[PDB]
């Protein structure tokens, strides 16, 4: 019983750390996410609901079943009772059950580390939530900025000393690629997406090639 | 039976008789068919005893149980959409005769304007549903005399008494044109009763306050 | 009911009247059946309202389920075919009375010219379907009287807003011969809902627009 | 066996121990619950029934499978039976049997701890309740106060001396935080704070946040 | 087949009568119809026999089962929920000719007056139940005529006693207007069956004192 | 745990490097697959739809069940949607999956290592799409070439020096045998297809006898 | 609704018109009834419109299947079988109104005289199947009145362009006789659709060589 | 893992060395099938299909039931589609599958070697299909002759440099059983089957008794 246990938690914790990184941090424009990305077509960021957004670090195509499900659950949700009923915390939640039954139970536990983030409504004012949920389903709650993936302590260093609650896009965006650093970093090796709190419906968009290179310089 | 829903300024009212009958027979005088659901929804039901009770027990329950669960109550959309995939499940008894159709009345805390935070919704035997942008809307086996005689006394509503008073005169027509639908028993004592729903909840209205504005419609017809 | 379809110079519209009954007994006036289900397509829906709001609604959820897993929205013919199957999955409690007919109306981004990239498909009750190469389609218990008055008006669409005339005019027409079919309630300013779809995607027409072209068709068959 | 068990039972407990702890203690007004809480929306206390209430210590996805699990038995039995038929002594007896089975037969045991109270109905006079149950499906029941998690001892003997059982609001919210901070090496930032009002007319349960929590705390 | 049950003050009475029928055909006299079901509860149940008698042997096993499980009895609505879920679970063979319909008279323990703790509850064929203010409540082929005569007779109900021989009587005008429902038997000694329930729990009323209220109702008819 | 990981990496690692290599890799007129392959009627390179294809190295039963698999997968989802919404990264995507739950949970993992590609429809200009699975459900996608099975280093470098984009389709051809050989062919050990994005459908062609001996001349 | 198919000195041709219908009115004119299944076969489709689209389009789907899992396509029995399989199984929903009739038209490969390679299969609602020996078939209202024609006009057949005008002119009488079949609308420019199989596989007729054969039947009948 | 794979192989190895050995050679007039054999009633050399033919060494009730399973695949094949669908490739790669999944999961591995053969249809000119399966599914396509069972590199080779790719069924038994000696087996200890490609439709016949005498002498 411990002995498995401590394999497993082993067995995953190594895997994240070799994983590339992701950080997730709140701007005054809803959430940014930023992750070392090298792929053309594969995605680590998505957006899972109308104001709810999607990180992951880790093994793809475990964090992308755990995506998928997501994704099934929040629609699953809206439809039984309304779009309005869907809210971070309860794909947070789910996610921390899902992989505590994962992580306790499956053949081999989930390499994955999660960042599930909701901005306001349209027109409505409410500070953005950022949760975080690790390989053996366990869920934190984090104000300013999420890392996962790869060596965290130097990029939540930088972070913790280099960040400013409702910082520009450009500041903020630059910000985190700084902080990526300490652990090239253009166009052509990071995925961007955004929580957009001004959008009317959906607020998840993406920030590619020369739009992101505008960005970045 | 006749359930009447109507708006007032920044709240709603709900009222139902208390007939039950088998046939043309009367098998019950002080039976309730308005039930308050939520901290800020009240429910009337019409049709088979049985399934409508159920109905409103197990809505009141659903609601609770989501709000429980997840910490927060559901969208008055999600409200709407439970009641409305419960009536949906009920389609293939109500065929054969367990027939319910419900009335739901409440109250929006999440809507932009207070004053026009009152919701009505009224419901068909598949779910269907209707979210009334009117100010009225009624149930039952006398809702057409309640809602032609709500047609004509609608603009004299500017607050909650003047409401309930009409809510009251309109189940007071029903009963006068509907055999199944009782009126004010002043022998027994025995009144429509009614739930008034506004910021600061859902409340049913004291059965004395009923009988006032029973006597009053009662004279004013005299 | 009736629910137009018409195609414009790089777009579509779509309109629907307001109407609910049970049997004669008039039970809706401001009921809405055409629905915006992704950025650039629209779905009117006839029948029994229960069954076609559900359509509308799970279709709606259906598109943007796939958008979402695969990163991509569906090709348009794929959304004909989701809810073609929708339909024909419906067919047997259709047979029982809860019978849905949509109408489609969409603007295929991966057109090969932004001229004729409008697209409008009409359904059956066991979900046959056809894409409208002739630019107009309708449905609903008025959708012959609004088609047979397209037939004579359409020759006049040659933009969005004379294509949004002909159609409030169509559903004008029906509404004249089918009392199913509701039409402009002057006294209560309620109007027949419409949705134009170009380049930029679905938007919901004002009620403003819908009402000053419906006093505009009353003024020109009155005086 | 000998010692499968044995690693369960350690697990368990080890797991529970380091986490943070929670107080559910009796006052003049009903049931306090007070918990060492950083979350803005991640809850350990929860309403059960109209007048029964959850606490829980431990692994934070388990004790709301277990959280989740009892509402759904007290809103079935209120269903089937009626809602004065739900009790908090039986909601503690299927948490006993529950965490009985999950320890015994799951594939990992539950690092959790819970706390079932209850308050007497509407005015009707009765002394609170209050009943523990730990991962192995022990229950007992206790009189005036419950401490789960982390190292209690402290805080159990904080307590044990300088409680009043008629203490008021305000009196009792502030000995649980000091039996709380015995525990420790607070404020509205670090504390999730709910009771069990035996005052209100139906639903027991309400949560004191934000300035309100402030209030009873600064004076 | 008629069940009475009526209100006294601080208690409740119920009283059955003994026939038992095969269309015309008489086919019992002794039969019991009002059962015991726990310490303050009692049931008389109409219908088909089989299914009645398995109602109440049932419900007691269910209550007591309740008790025994959970070391508390059920509250009063409690157990009218599963009286009601039991009918309706019945409602199946009911519409197959296995109807049964019961009637609940109880004592609530609970209660904020002991002098009206006493509980009448009716019910239909889907399990719809109704707690009765109006004092008295009968079900049966008969139960029109109780129902009337109570109606007339209950303002003399004072007392346990009183409240027995309305309830005797009531059973007498049934038993006068329906061939289904069997009169005191002078001849047998075979008089209709009464349970009483007040705060010290439900008890059998002898047959020596329905007897006495029996012919004294007989004897004051006959002048 | 980390034991019995350990075992079935290994075992899946080694059974790959035994067998043959495989090489896909981008040309002016799409994609071109080589693959050493004797046999005359067993197959490592098949179609998957209209302009996906799909190479493999490693144990036959297993990645010819791969390869029916994702058949089933193309032609159920062009079905249930469109022709035009399967895609090249939708199949890389379930292959990864599938390979996951494999490696994760049956007896024995698959010794095996997967190629998808994915060619523009006729009349578009997209760039070809190179996808490769591993035995663990692994994903990357490359934009010139993907070597598989046995020795792959030699290759992978020979490519790496002697690739050049938008290349004839003697020149991919000859430039892949290269790389192959350091790790004489022709016709009778090569199995070689391409997905020709100048077909109007279905894309996938097979090069085999004369006309291959004709591109092998040059 | 007409669906021609005859064979011709080392080939074979299909036509079919362009009218959908919905009782008495019509719901389509420029509808396509003919489809090229695989490389050397061509489906033509009665009956119900949706169940005979869904029939085309999943037999190609079937076809294409077995040919890349298996590496080669089916013997053309294979699909004889493989599509009165597929009616068979419909045949519960043609009882109950969704009934579709095939027929199908190819080019045997596998054939021993690459002339006698014309292969034309006609089916019953029960998947019953039949290959033609005498030349033509026709499914469909007008298919009585197409065959007839065809009887007379066969012995015309002599190449790949006379059997096409046989067609156009079989459907020609079949719309002359069944208001269900569309004839030429010269008004809006519709015309039938063909395909025509021979050895190097399956083409489209273009719709330019319909419209003129048509028109010189057209003007021949005036 | 890696261990339990091992022993497996081990087993199922030493399991077919153990056994009889059998031949399959392609002659001018279809497939030739000899077998080491002193049963009198149980079979290692069967008919699958019309033109398909079938040949086993190692443990027979598990080779035997690879033969029943075969025959209702190519029968269930033949009934879905067409006889002329059913063919041998077809077989060969329904069986590799099968031992793959046989040598991965069932208790023990199968100690099975497997030939399947096929020749053209009545009036064609293909050149006869020659497969291998062993028993961890591997599947080989071999163009003159396949040996199995026992220690067959002595018969492997001596066919090596005896065979006519056109021989005469009588040229080609004599250089099979003379393949198979490298006690002095005859038309008692043979089992002989002839997969004749001049037949109309059904191409296994066997060949025993006087008319196999006949063809040694
Ligand atoms: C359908 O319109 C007539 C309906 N009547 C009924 O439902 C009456 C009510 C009745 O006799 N009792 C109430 C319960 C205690 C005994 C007396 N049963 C029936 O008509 C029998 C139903 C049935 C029989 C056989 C097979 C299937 C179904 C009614 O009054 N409906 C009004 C109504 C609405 C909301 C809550 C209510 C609660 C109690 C009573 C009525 C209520
Ligand atoms: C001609 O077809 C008659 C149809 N009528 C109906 O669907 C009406 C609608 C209605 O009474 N209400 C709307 C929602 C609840 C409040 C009132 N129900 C019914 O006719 C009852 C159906 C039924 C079926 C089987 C057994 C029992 C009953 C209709 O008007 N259909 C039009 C329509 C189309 C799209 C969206 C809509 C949304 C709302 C209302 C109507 C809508
Ligand atoms: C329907 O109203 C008449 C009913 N009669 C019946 O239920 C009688 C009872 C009877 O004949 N016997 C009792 C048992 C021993 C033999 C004599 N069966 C019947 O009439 C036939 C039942 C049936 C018909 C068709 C299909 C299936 C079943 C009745 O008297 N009901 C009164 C009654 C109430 C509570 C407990 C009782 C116990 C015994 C007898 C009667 C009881
Ligand atoms: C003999 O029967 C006439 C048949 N017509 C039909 O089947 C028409 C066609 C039609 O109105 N539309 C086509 C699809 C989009 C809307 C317009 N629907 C119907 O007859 C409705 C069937 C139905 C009714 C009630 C319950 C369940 C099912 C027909 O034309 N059959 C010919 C035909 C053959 C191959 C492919 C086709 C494709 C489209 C249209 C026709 C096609």
């Amino acid at each position: 019983m411990e002995q498995a246990m401590r394999e497993r938690s082993e067995l995953a914790r190594k895997g994240i750390a070799r994983a590339k990184s992701v950080v997730a941090l709140a701007y005054a424009g809803g959430v940014l996410f930023v992750a070392e990305n090298p792929s053309r077509s594969l995605q680590k960021i998505s957006e899972l609901y109308d104001r709810v957004g999607f990180a992951a670090a880790g093994k793809f195509n475990e964090f992308d079943n755990l995506r998928r499900g997501g994704i099934q659950f929040a629609d699953t949700r809206g439809y039984a009772y309304d779009r309005r009923d869907v809210t971070g915390r309860q794909l947070a939640n789910v996610y921390a059950q899902t992989l505590g039954t994962i992580f306790t139970e499956q053949a081999k536990p989930y390499e994955v580390e999660l960042c599930v983030a909701e901005v306001a409504h349209y027109g409505e004012t409410k500070r953005p939530e950022l949760y975080r949920i690790t390989y053996d389903g366990s869920i934190a709650d984090e104000p300013h900025f999420v890392v996962m993936g790869g060596t965290t302590e130097p990029i939540a260093n930088a972070l913790k000393e280099s960040y400013a609650e409702n910082a520009s896009l450009t500041d903020a965006l630059r910000i985190a690629v700084a902080a990526l650093r300490a652990g090239t970093l253009g166009v052509a090796s990071l995925e961007v997406a955004v929580l957009d709190a001004n959008r009317p419906r959906r607020a998840f968009r993406r920030i590619t090639g020369s739009a992101l290179q505008a960005l970045l310089v | 039976t006749t359930i009447v829903a109507l708006k007032y300024p920044g709240g709603v009212v709900m009222a139902g008789d208390r007939r039950s009958t088998q046939g043309n027979m009367i098998s019950g005088r002080d039976v309730r068919k308005v039930y308050i659901t939520d901290d800020y929804t009240a429910t009337g039901i019409a049709g088979t005893a049985a399934v409508a009770v159920e109905f409103a027990r197990l809505y009141a329950v659903e609601l609770e149980h989501y709000e429980k669960l997840e910490g927060v109550p559901l969208t008055f959309a999600g409200k709407i959409n439970r009641l409305a995939i419960m009536v949906r499940g009920n389609l293939a008894a109500a065929m054969q005769g367990l027939l319910a159709l419900p009335l739901l009345a409440g109250y929006d805390i999440h809507a932009s304007d207070p004053q026009s935070a009152g919701r009505i919704v009224s419901f068909d035997a598949a779910g269907g549903w209707n979210i009334e942008e009117e100010g009225y809307q009624a149930v039952g086996s006398g809702s057409l005399f309640a809602k032609s005689s709500m047609k004509k006394l609608y603009s004299q509503v500017t607050d909650g008494d003047s409401g309930l008073r009409v809510a009251v005169e309109a189940l007071y027509d029903a009963a006068d044109d509907d055999s199944a639908t009782g009126g004010p028993d002043l022998v027994r004592g025995i009144f429509p009763t009614a739930v008034i729903i506004d910021a600061d909840g859902a409340v049913d209205v004291p059965e004395s306050r009923i009988a006032e504005l029973a006597r009053a419609i009662i004279e004013s017809r005299s």
